RNA sequence: CUCGCCGAUCAAGCAGUUUUAUCCGGUAAAGCCAAUGACUAGAGGCACCUAUUCUCAAACUUUAAAUGGGUAAGAGGCCCGGCUCGCUGGCGCUGGAGCCGGGCGUGGAAUGCGACGCGCCUAGUGGGCCAUUUUUGGUA
RNA sequence: GGCGGUACACCUGUCAAACGGUAACGCAGGUGUCCUAAGGCGAGCUCAGGGGGGACAGAAACCUCCCGUAGAGCAGAAGGG
RNA sequence: GCUUACGGCCAUACCACCCUGGAAAUGCCCGAUCUCAUCUGAACUCGGAAGUAAAGCAGGGUCGGGCCUGGUUAGUACUUGGAUGGGAGACCGCCUGGGAAUACCAGGUGCUGUAAGCUA
């Protein structure tokens, strides 16, 4: 069987760029989200990034740069224990605090907290904030799912309605929101809202603890040591968007001085190299 | 056929037998290697050459005859498993010839292969042993008549068809840096993985 | 009755007997091709100021 | 006669380079071109929209005009006798600032410096290029170099 | 150690049938009273005289199972083998496979409406962690220490079917 | 409505035309037969002699053409059907969709269908209308 | 005809030329143990397979000259303040462009030259031939 | 000159001598069409080939694992992508 | 120093095999009620937290392949300009300037921007 992977082989081998190699990011639809037209001149477009792990949530505002894309305000899904919400830090009511305490954040650096506060009540319906004239215009951004598969109710869009509840302009559709019947093409928001608040999740509390408790042990297992129950779902999360808006500024921790002891063992250098390959010559004429 | 004057100087581009120029005749010749030629780089260690000292083209008729005229001399004189000769020129230049007679529409069909030559570019080679020198440069010499031009006879300074001295190629021996393997060696250079190293000794 | 089909010879030394000019830059540029939502503000831009 | 098509003899320079295809690096698209500066043009084979013809392909030229996509530039191509100035429309992804004036303003900069440097101390630094002019005298030393004797070496075949 | 466990991730069976018609659509309801799911149309992708087969035409159908259904039927299709395999049943890449001649031991009644039919069961087996080269986001390769090979994937049929491999 | 095409014919020269080709001579397609050309003097131009048999029924048509000369060459293609009941007085066909034509019309066929041995008929078209000429087994 | 004529009292600008600086190319050579295509010979591992070997490309190329092509070498500059806009927009400067005012000659490479400047009318010609080098068809 | 050919309107590679241009009845070729999608957009997917496997099933049917820089495909000539 | 999010340059980053590591984080992992989703909860989507390093990932190892850089090849090959230079010719030498490439040899193997967190 012909080898495959010779010199001819690597020597014609061209490399994928590293983001693509680790399949982090999609330079096919980046070229068209953070490229900025010719005639703006510097004017930055920013964008909403969302992304999502096993036990956190990433929402970031960025625009992008020659040396690299800035940061302008990031918030976390570790720190809503700090609002309130101590437990299903990566759920759909958690993604939509998220976003809330990214917009807040947002608005609180730029000056436009009093402006542009977005709906404080929760009624699902399509919500676009509007620019006053007089006043500073609403910031506009744009959503960043990635390679996140966007259907109808994904975690993606649970951020973006937290954003344009906090005041971000930024444009979409109720088409992928949870809630929409495709078949009949109307965006039912009262089921949106029950996303939003956690009520789906309740639901499920109640299903498991009526039928066996044993399974609602398992799944819910530290929503029973930290003392949430099926009835404390919808407020939880209302006075945690309450906390949001009053004090959303985050400060950072205090630089903790280290040492820098490094764990790692450091490279051979070509000394203990030569060395190490001139005592297996050595041991190897011994042998015979 | 035309005779080689005509197409002696390499006047065109080299124009190959490919897919743009199909119903090239095959070459003259077809047989490049001869005597005993799976014999190790040990046993023939001298090496003469044909160069040559114009840059012109050979016809492949012309290393047809040439070969066999050096051959027929090698048998006679050193036996059929004495030598190596090893013709060093492909006719690769495929010429053409016009319609047989105006010139309307004027280039011509493919008429023969020709190998296109330089100044001090090998033609032929023989490697044998040490003491059938006075033979070889006799067996080239007798064919150098087959050839249009200047050739020269030169005994090269490399230990057989190998391309190192004869001066270095005993101590590289012994140093475990060349591997017969066939009619040439092996160049092992020191900076391979450490197991292929242990397999030679 | 075949004649001569194309030359460049004598081209040359006729283009440089009256010399090769460069095209004249003039101050102020003019204004043909530039953008027409552009053009549009700037002489907006002009009978305001 | 040969073909007046667009593309004919651009077999490589509208090529990549070897193990250089693929999607733009998305750098050459984050670059601003504002209306007055020095821009090359280089044509690439991946974008087939707003490439320049094969005539400006090495060419250097000023931007008039920015538009959403690409940018107008002012290129001088000569004809038969006569040089023209072509305003041509090519998208961002075939163009690159040109150095060619960055040594210029580089060296204007360190001009405005020196003359202000040289009023408020009161010298005389001329400013002003000079060609590479003949080597001073010197004295060589011979003290751990001593002249080596070199002759022609015999021929060898 | 209990991250290795050499578990079964899903069983192909599929039934390559001659050609479409009458013949195919039946042979599909097999594969609803074993798996208890729809199955899908394969279509043929060149045409060959020799076979009596067209480009774009329905040939055979396939289902996979991926739970316990993967593991019940698997034991369903070993009692007809005898609980026992041959030496080149497995492929050099972990996964083997084997193949009945009639289905109606497998555990469904013989009947005079539906013709026979014979399956291909083809068990692919897996080991907690292999999702990584599946998933899109951070796809990445297995790796040497971790993917399965022929004599771990034997001795996994030893001991957990009590399998005998005839040489 | 797709009711037809404009083309419907393509003009070519009359030097390129080959034996046992169509052309179109007094408005209908015909069967070159055979074709020869000869010189007219000293010297003289390609002079085309063309003799064709008409495909349809009858009547062989000639012309005189030089080499250099166009003339027009019809689109002949030619479509399969498959027989049915010819009882009536018309010939029926059936196309791909699985409808059915009655436009045709040959004794060896029509009663041949009431006996067995079914066949395909092979209907050519042309210039001015169509016809049926050729019939294989399979 | 518009100027310069007075020389860098002046702004200058220009060039079949160099210098400095920055881009463009795929020819010569080179390579094929690198891809496509052609090609000779042994050797190793159980016809292929691996590592080597001889010889080539105008419609092949990793690499890649020499000669050569474009551009930049200042007041049309540099810097600063204010104003205008329906374009742009988190951000009366957020970009952008326009407008107005002020500050600053050590004209900020070599050599040469009045600008071959701005127009108008315009005859003849539209069979060429030869040489160094490059090169196509052809035995020539 | 005639016959033949179209080098008469166009396209690809080369000739063409590393910007562009550059001839011959120079070379290898292509065109007078095709497509309601083979146009536009979004999403998902990875191809050619090779290896190990798997009832009938074989060198060619289908299922499945592994390698796979594209060596496939992109209506047509060729080049580029 | 490390772990993530978004990147810039796009192999000094890739490829094969081996070894070591979980503080935070990451990954695997545990479920199919809701949203969504396929032949199949594998994937995709969603809900979750019993286990903690098998793999991903990270850091090392290889007289590793590749890649990158330098030396050398070589002032060699080729080339600008010149001669009433040589030569039957093919072609070659010289004068005036520029000046490569493989093989071979050696060294190196990701750097870095913004934001958040942890001192294994
Ligand atoms: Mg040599
Ligand atoms: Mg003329
Ligand atoms: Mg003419
Ligand atoms: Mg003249
Ligand atoms: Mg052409
Ligand atoms: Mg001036
Ligand atoms: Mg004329
Ligand atoms: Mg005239
Ligand atoms: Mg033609
Ligand atoms: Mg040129
Ligand atoms: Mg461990
Ligand atoms: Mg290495
Ligand atoms: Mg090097």
């Amino acid at each position: 069987v012909k080898v495959v992977k010779n010199k001819s082989y690597f020597k014609r081998y061209q490399v994928k760029f590293r983001r693509r190699r680790e399949g982090k990011t999609d330079y096919f639809a980046r070229k068209r989200l953070v490229i900025q037209d010719k005639n703006k001149y510097n004017t930055p477009k920013y964008r909403m990034i969302v992304r999502f792990s096993n036990r956190d949530i990433v929402c970031q505002i960025a625009y992008a740069k020659i040396e690299g894309d800035m940061i302008v305000c990031a918030a976390y899904s570790h720190e809503l224990p700090k609002y309130g919400i101590s437990v299903g830090l990566t759920n759909y009511a958690a993604a939509y605090c998220t976003g809330l305490l990214l917009a807040r954040r947002l608005l609180n650096k730029f000056g436009l907290d009093k402006v542009y506060d977005g709906q404080v009540e929760i009624t699902g319906d399509e919500f676009n904030v509007e620019s006053i004239d007089g006043q500073p215009g609403a910031f506009t951004c744009y959503l960043d799912a990635g390679l996140a598969r966007t259907t109808t109710g994904n975690k993606v869009f649970g951020a973006l309605k937290g954003a344009v509840d906090g005041g971000l302009s930024i444009p979409h559709s109720t088409k992928r929101f949870p809630g929409y019947d495709v078949e009949s093409k109307e965006f039912n928001a009262e089921v949106h809202r029950k996303h939003i608040l956690g009520l789906n999740i309740a639901e499920y509390m109640r299903l498991l603890m009526e039928e066996d408790e044993e399974c609602y042990k398992k799944q819910f297992s530290r929503f029973i040591k930290n003392g949430v129950t099926a009835d404390s779902m919808e407020e939880m999360y209302k006075k945690a968007h309450a906390a949001i808006r009053e004090n959303p500024v985050h400060e950072k921790k205090p630089k903790r001085e280290v040492k820098k002891k490094r764990w790692n063992r450091a490279k051979l250098t070509l000394a203990q190299r030569k060395d190490r390959v001139a005592q297996k010559k050595a041991s190897f004429l011994r042998a015979q | 056929r035309r005779p080689a004057r005509c197409y002696r100087y390499c006047k065109n581009k080299p124009y190959p037998k490919s897919r743009f120029c199909r119903g090239v005749p095959d070459p003259k010749i077809r047989i490049f290697d001869l005597g005993r030629k799976k014999a190790k780089v040990d046993e023939f260690p001298l090496c003469a050459h044909m160069v040559s000292d114009e840059y012109e083209q050979l016809s492949s008729e012309a290393l047809e005859a040439a070969r066999i005229c050096a051959n027929k001399y090698m048998v006679k004189t050193c036996g059929k498993d004495g030598f190596h000769i090893r013709v060093r020129l492909h006719p690769f230049h495929v010429i053409r010839i016009n319609k047989m007679l105006g010139m309307r529409g004027a280039f011509g069909k493919p008429q023969g292969t020709v190998a296109r030559v330089h100044i001090g570019q090998v033609i032929m080679s023989v490697r044998t042993k040490a003491q059938n020198k006075e033979h070889v440069i006799e067996a080239l010499r007798r064919a150098k008549f087959k050839f249009p031009g200047r050739q020269k006879i030169h005994v090269s300074k490399k230990y057989g068809f190998t391309k190192f001295n004869t001066c270095d190629f005993d101590n590289m021996l012994a140093e475990k840096r060349l591997i017969p393997d066939g009619c040439g060696v092996k160049y092992i250079p020191s900076r391979g993985p450490l197991s292929r190293w242990k397999a030679l000794h | 009755a075949k004649s001569k089909n194309h030359t460049t010879h004598n081209q040359s030394r006729k283009w440089h007997r009256n010399g090769i000019k460069k095209p004249r830059s003039q101050r102020y540029e003019s204004l043909k091709g530039v953008d027409p939502k552009f053009l549009r503000n700037m002489r907006f831009a002009k009978k305001h100021n | 006669t040969n073909t007046r098509g667009k593309r004919r003899g651009t077999r490589y320079m509208f090529a990549r380079p070897f193990r250089k295809h693929g999607p733009i690096p998305l750098s050459t698209y984050m670059r601003i071109y504002k209306k007055g500066d020095i821009v090359d043009i280089k044509g690439t084979g991946t974008i087939q929209k707003g490439m320049p013809h094969k005539c400006y392909h090495g060419k250097t030229g000023r931007v008039y005009n920015v538009t959403q996509h690409a940018v107008g530039i002012i290129v001088n191509k000569q004809v038969k006798g006569k040089i023209l100035a072509k305003r041509i429309n090519v998208r961002i992804e075939h163009i690159k600032h040109s150095k060619s004036r960055d040594s210029f303003l580089q060296r204007v900069k360190e001009n405005e410096k020196k003359k202000v440097e040289a009023k408020k101390e009161g010298t005389w630094i001329e400013l002003k290029r000079q060609p590479a002019a003949p080597r001073p005298a010197h004295f060589v030393s011979t003290k751990n170099n001593k002249p080596q004797l070199l002759e022609p070496i015999p021929y060898e075949f | 150690n209990p991250m290795r466990e050499l578990r079964i991730r899903k069983l192909c069976l599929n039934i390559c049938v001659g050609e479409s018609g009458d013949r195919l659509t039946r042979a599909a309801k097999v594969l609803e009273q074993l798996t208890g799911q729809t199955p899908v149309f394969s279509k043929a992708r060149y045409t060959v005289r020799s076979f009596g087969i067209r480009r774009n035409e329905k040939i055979a159908v396939h289902c996979t199972v991926r739970g316990a259904k993967a593991e019940e039927i698997l034991e369903k299709g070993l009692k007809v083998r005898e609980y026992e395999l041959r030496k080149n049943n497995f492929s050099d890449t972990g996964n083997f496979g084997f193949g009945i001649q009639e289905h109606i031991d497998l555990g469904i009644k013989y009947d005079p409406s539906i013709g026979i039919y014979g399956l291909d069961f083809y068990v692919v087996l897996g080991r907690p962690g292999f999702s990584i080269a599946d998933k899109k986001r951070k796809t990445g390769r297995i790796g040497a220490k971790h993917r399965i090979r022929k004599e771990e994937a034997m001795r996994w049929f030893q001991q957990k079917y009590d399998g005998i491999i005839l040489p | 409505s797709g009711d037809a095409g404009a083309s419907a014919t393509y003009p070519m020269q009359c030097s390129a035309l080959r034996k046992n080709g169509f052309v179109v001579l007094k408005g209908r397609p015909c069967k070159i037969v055979e074709m020869s050309t000869s010189k007219t003097g000293k010297h003289g131009h390609a002079k085309v002699h063309l003799v064709g048999i008409d495909i349809f029924t009858n009547k062989k048509y000639e012309d005189i053409c030089p080499s250099t000369h166009n003339m027009d060459v019809p689109n002949i293609k030619r479509n399969d059907y498959q027989l049915v009941d010819i009882s009536e007085g018309f010939l029926s066909l059936m196309m791909d969709n699985g409808d059915v034509r009655e436009d045709l019309r040959g004794k060896e066929i029509e009663n041949k269908f009431a006996a067995g041995e079914e066949m395909l008929v092979t209907v050519l078209s042309a210039m001015g209308e169509e016809s049926a000429v050729a019939l294989k087994p399979m």
